[PDB]
């Protein structure tokens, strides 16, 4: 896969020329830090989409057509970069401002020209599903044999792209037959929730009823919003489960239920 | 299948060379189709008739072994009309409205499943869009066996084979193409023929460009296949839809 | 058995030639009937078979069940000399058979009722929408032709299969004829081709159905027993009378 | 065979039955008392004497019904039965 | 096949230097050998062990030398691995005799004391690997939280104990000791829980001691003794319930005190699982700041729903610190 090694060291580049993010990473580095030397933040970059048209039309047409081939190499670069920053003593998020739209939609004009593809969604969110953490990092202690030990646990939402499922439970006696004690604390835990988004009580055309879509909030997006908010939120727009095609059960036409992973929600008045 | 070739062929033959002095009605159908972006076809069953009354009379016979051919026929034509060379273009939805006879709800009782149905009911509520799939990616759990589905219409289960098993394939929704869905849900017109009885009400699957085509409320007439699904609710008892291809509303009604 | 074949030659000489009321056979004039209605559903009266042998009808309180299969095919035949065609028009004609007591009312009902036809009377009940049945199985190959079936299913294609319309409606007896300090226990009727419709709840109704069991069906656990369910098959259906 | 159970309903000679759940008198018990009904099923021919509302006499057959330990290499409750019946009471 | 990574966090040498923490100290005889011959004498079972003192030890350890690695940051960052870590410790320093013991006296310890004995007589008979350590206990150990007064040493960043709402927690503080504070929300009534149920067998006898672990276990039969096994032919072995040790659970939510619920949102509940002497301290209405490890107990399943994993987890009993008295 050289071309992900491709798409890093392209957005290498737009990193430091023009130098006008890193101050704000170098600034995410030292003030926790600051934090440190005391008597919080988020770790995500926003990236404004303005600038990325300036450097590569290419690039750019890319992150709204096909979100998964690229939101993800730009990231493990951009934590690449957090690395070589300053210094010793995670997965960061990207964030995409924009210079919407096109993909400008509100959630009633939707799916599935629009599917697959970076969206920025408005409406009312309703009734905000209730904030519960999710498991993401295993870490396990070996004795006597010692050492450290770890599995890596991948969901539905990981990352971006589908991954062959990791779930579920403890690996317990990975060879040899040494025993494995769940380690909490070190190990990750990544919040998750989700929360559907009905368009706009005002601009709805007629009796017909109004048609929501879920949008999951990573990280550090979790209880950002109280239900009946304006929110503009932004994503990729995801199609997750079988739509019952993967076995027997069930018969029925339906499926395929989609959602929004991420990633910004900027409020609005 | 050298059939099917054969009866693509004679779709080729009947939308290249159909001519209603002197324009061809179709494919300048298809050219200004295209260019709005429409990606659909709508034939007139009567042109159709009136070119061979065989591909109407397999077309009558088995609709949703055919229509799809039909299908592959006119977007394998698209190609060499919107677009030249020596992308991606989707295969069209086509929408095909005539006049035949006339067949109330409450005289539809099996014996005409599978096969296409003109009739007349007022909507009762849209159901929200949901996506079905058209062209989906899927790899093995294990040998990671890279396969491209090509799923047609008109659930279907996927291939077990490149332990492994049982069903060992993953969807892979970063490359999937999709379309969408609707549900429609009529109610027989109140004229005719209530009775003293409660009017039925069919259920119906509208999709890709018919979608969002109808506000719930206004009379219109279907075309559609005529179909069963199973929903576990026995025994059997299988449960009735009407695919629609395609929806025209009543005059206009815009 | 193949003997019963033989029973085909005399009942066939039944459906024809058979005359009452000074000439003018009946069942001549039915099949002419449906016929130009074309309704696929012929009507035999069982007074009139009791009245030509005592033994049919005995045959029809013993096992009415593979003989209605034996007679409605000699029925179409019939319907092929009178009319050279139908070939095209449904290709099945299952006989109606009109009243035929018994006249077994509803509460009253034992084992002895099984797999033998019987009169049953009373109120409709709520009726289920009209779900098409699997019945005959058909497909272009690619196995052949499997019947499935009244009503189990085993031990699925589809190309072009032969549907015929299912309704289940639940028969309640009559709240008029109710013995005093007893429930009005009622069962469940399956109707078939064109007996649908002709029901409408609020309603008292005549069928002539067979009684049927299977399988078990399903309790298993609330009941401590091996206990079929009771379902009657539906023959007919008339507004009481 | 093992393969198939397989069912033959044709062969297989029915009988009967149907439940009745008996409930004692009022008149004996002592109020506050939540009176404890129980299952007797009738099978036999004494089917359909028993009537709602009213005292009957049984014959005992008192056995059990699943519905404590395993079987290994069971959960039960009184179920009364009765063979004949009688409308004393 | 399953990586590992190195961490500068080593628990042997810190276990080391919990056994030089125990038994040999100064600033308060030392504390920790009375307060553990009081359990060993039987009139006590809790053992209340303070941070503050962790912290107290350090400056000793390290100024004022030799320096040693770090306990009260490596504590709270994991804090259920010193459960059973920091705790067996105990075991090692622990008075033998210690007094007066003798057998019944307690019911139970009698049961255990004829099973070494019997064991110890069989087995010095049969050679002319043990009881597990859990079962021989009879004492909880409970950490506190640090304020503190003291804290102020300082160790700035070092204390949760950061009294914090429930809103504040975060999936980031699950494996760290966190104390919160809210109304008492349905306080469940108390039952028993389970630790180790060594079932007894029949023919050959021995025992077999199951390890109760996350929330449940699976029973086992077949014989897992030598002797009952494959002459003839499996032993039959069944749960003896005098010889099991239980552990007193009860479980309780607490909502949010509602003034640290924000102009938006809901009340949150946070459930909490007790054991041993803290059981019945909590009451229903009443605000408390509960201090414990915050922890995940999969899955019990479902498991198709999620999916994953999503531990949906709950809060450990440490302390018990309520407002007003
Ligand atoms: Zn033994």
């Amino acid at each position: 896969d050289a071309v992900f090694g491709d798409r890093v060291r392209r957005f290498q580049e737009f990193l430091d020329t023009f130098t006008s993010y890193r101050d704000s990473v170098r600034s995410i580095q030292v003030y926790n830090s600051n934090n440190a030397a005391n008597y919080i933040l988020p770790h995500r970059i926003i990236i404004s989409l303005d600038d990325l048209r300036e450097f590569d039309r290419s690039f750019w047409s890319g992150i709204l057509v096909e979100p998964a081939y690229f939101i993800p190499p730009a990231e493990k670069a951009l934590t690449d970069l957090a690395d070589s920053m300053d210094d010793v003593p995670h997965p960061w998020k990207l964030s995409f401002k924009g210079s919407f739209g096109a993909h400008a939609l509100s959630p009633r004009t939707l799916t599935a020209q629009h599917l697959n593809k970076l969206v920025s969604v408005e409406g009312i969110v309703t009734k905000t599903s209730l904030v519960r953490p999710k498991l993401i990092r295993s870490v396990h202690y070996a004795a006597k044999t010692g050492r450290f030990h770890y599995r890596d646990y991948t969901d539905a939402t990981t990352t971006l792209t589908t991954r062959i499922p990791t779930p579920a439970i403890y690996p317990t006696e990975d060879t040899e037959g040494n025993k494995l004690t769940t380690e909490y604390g070190y190990s990750t835990f990544i919040d998750h929730q989700r929360i559907t988004v009905q368009e706009m009580p005002e601009m709805a055309p007629a009796g017909q009823l109004p048609r929501s879509i879920d949008v999951i909030l990573d990280d550090d997006l979790v209880d950002k919003t109280k239900p009946g908010d304006r929110v503009n939120v932004v994503g990729v727009f995801k199609s997750l489960g079988a739509g019952g095609m993967n076995q027997s059960n069930s018969n029925t036409l339906i499926g395929f239920k989609t959602l929004i992973l991420g990633n910004t929600v900027y409020p609005l008045h | 299948d050298d059939d099917n070739t054969e009866i693509i062929k004679s779709f080729k033959n009947f939308i290249l060379e159909f001519r209603l002095d002197s324009q061809f009605i179709y494919r300048d159908q298809l050219r200004n189709n295209i260019l709005v972006k429409n990606y659909s076809l709508t034939v007139n069953m009567e042109h159709l008739i009136g070119y061979n009354e065989d591909i109407y009379k397999k077309l009558s016979d088995e609709p949703s072994d055919i229509i799809p051919l039909f299908e592959t026929a006119i977007t394998q034509v698209a190609k060499r009309i919107s677009i030249l060379s020596r992308n991606s273009l989707p295969t069209f939805q086509l929408i095909l409205n005539s006049n035949a006879n006339q067949i109330p709800l409450r005289d539809l009782d099996s014996e005409h499943v599978s096969k296409i149905v003109r009739l007349s009911g007022i909507i009762i509520s849209t159901s929200v869009l949901s996506s079905r799939a058209t062209y989906l990616s899927i790899m093995c759990r294990n040998c990671r066996h890279t396969t491209s589905i090509t799923i047609n219409n008109f659930t279907v289960s996927l291939p077990r084979s490149c332990n492994c098993g049982p069903d060992p394939y993953i969807i892979i929704h970063e490359s999937s193409k999709f379309i969408d869905q609707q549900f429609l849900k009529l109610q027989e017109i109140p004229e005719l023929v209530p009775v003293g009885e409660m009017p039925r009400n069919l259920t119906m699957t509208c999709d890709r460009y018919l979608t969002n085509k109808v506000i719930p409320g206004t009379r219109v007439t279907i075309v559609g296949i005529y179909s069963i699904y199973n929903s576990k609710n026995g025994v059997a008892i299988r449960t009735p839809y009407i695919k629609i291809l395609g929806i025209q509303s009543d005059v206009e009604t815009s | 058995p193949n003997v019963s074949r033989t029973i085909a030659r005399e009942l066939k000489s039944f459906l024809l030639e058979y005359t009452d009321e000074t000439g003018r056979s009946v069942y001549g004039a039915r099949i002419r009937t449906l016929g130009e209605m074309n309704s696929e559903s012929l009507e035999v009266n069982y007074r009139h078979l009791a009245e030509s042998k005592a033994i049919l009808a005995l045959f029809l309180a013993k096992c009415p069940e593979e003989m209605l299969k034996i007679f409605d095919l000699v029925a179409m035949e019939a319907t092929e000399l009178h009319y050279p065609d139908y070939a095209r028009i449904h290709s099945e004609i299952h006989v109606r058979i009109s009243d035929f007591p018994t006249i077994y009312s509803l509460r009253e009902l034992r084992e002895s009722n099984l797999s033998s036809l019987v009169r049953v009377t009373g109120v409709v009940t709520r009726r289920t929408g009209v779900f098409p049945q699997l019945k005959y199985v058909k497909f272009n190959c690619l196995l052949g032709p499997f019947f499935q079936d009244s009503n189990e299913e085993i031990r699925v294609n589809g190309e072009k299969t032969v549907y015929r319309n299912y309704q289940r409606v639940t028969l309640q007896e009559a709240p008029g004829t109710v013995p005093p300090g007893r429930l009005p226990r009622h069962r469940e009727v399956i109707l078939l081709a064109d007996l649908v419709d002709v029901s409408k709840p609020g309603e008292e109704v005549e069928v002539t159905g067979i009684y049927k069991n299977n399988y078990d069906g399903n309790l298993n656990a609330k009941n401590g027993f091996p206990v079929f369910a009771t379902i009657i098959e539906a023959n007919s259906i008339k507004r009481r009378e | 065979n093992r393969a198939f159970w397989t069912l033959n309903v044709t062969r297989s000679r029915f009988l009967d039955w149907q439940k009745v759940r008996i409930q004692e008198n009022a008149n004996e018990i002592p109020t506050g008392s939540m009176p404890r009904t129980l299952d007797v099923i009738l099978r036999g021919d004494s089917v359909e004497r028993a009537k709602p509302g009213d005292r009957c006499k049984f014959t005992g057959v008192e056995i059990v019904v699943p519905d404590k330990p395993s079987s290994t290499l069971l959960t039960y409750k009184i179920s009364f039965l009765a063979c004949h019946v009688i409308s004393i009471g | 096949a399953l990586p590992s990574i190195q961490l500068p966090v080593d628990y042997n040498n810190l276990f080391n230097e919990i056994t030089d923490f125990l038994v040999t100290f100064k600033q308060d005889g030392p504390k920790y050998m009375a307060m553990l011959q009081k359990v060993a004498n039987r009139e006590l079972n809790s053992v209340i062990i303070d941070l503050d003192d962790i912290l107290q030890y350090q400056n000793e350890k390290f100024l004022q030398g030799t320096q040693a690695d770090d306990l009260v940051s490596a504590i709270q960052q994991n804090a259920n691995h010193f459960t059973e870590l920091f705790c067996r410790a105990i075991d090692n320093n622990m008075p033998l005799p210690t007094k007066e013991i003798d057998y019944k006296d307690d019911v139970l310890d009698v049961i255990l004391n004829q099973r070494r004995l019997r064991n110890e007589r069989m087995l010095s008979d049969r050679t002319n690997e043990l009881f597990p350590p859990n079962l021989t206990r009879r004492y909880f150990l409970y950490f506190k939280p640090l304020s503190q007064n003291c804290a102020r040493r300082y160790r700035k960043k070092a204390i949760s104990s950061k009294p914090l709402s429930v809103r504040q927690i975060k999936g980031d503080f699950l494996g760290q000791l966190i104390t919160v504070r809210g109304i008492i929300t349905r306080v469940s009534d108390v039952k028993p829980a389970v630790e180790v149920i060594a079932y007894t067998c029949d023919q050959c006898g021995y025992e077999v001691f199951q390890e109760v672990n996350s929330r449940t276990f699976t029973p086992l039969s077949e014989c897992t003794s030598e002797e009952c096994s494959q002459n003839q032919t499996k032993g039959q072995l069944f749960m003896s319930t005098r010889a099991s040790k239980f552990s007193a659970f009860q479980e309780c939510k607490i909502q949010e005190l509602s003034q640290q619920v924000p102009v938006g949102h809901i009340p949150r509940s946070l459930n909490i699982h007790v054991n041993g002497t803290l059981v019945r301290s909590l009451s229903p209405g009443d605000i408390v700041d509960v201090t414990g490890i915050f922890l995940p107990a999969p899955y019990t399943g479902f498991k198709a729903l999620k999916a994953g994993l999503l531990t949906e987890t709950y809060l450990e009993a440490q302390f018990v610190r309520q407002h007003k008295k």
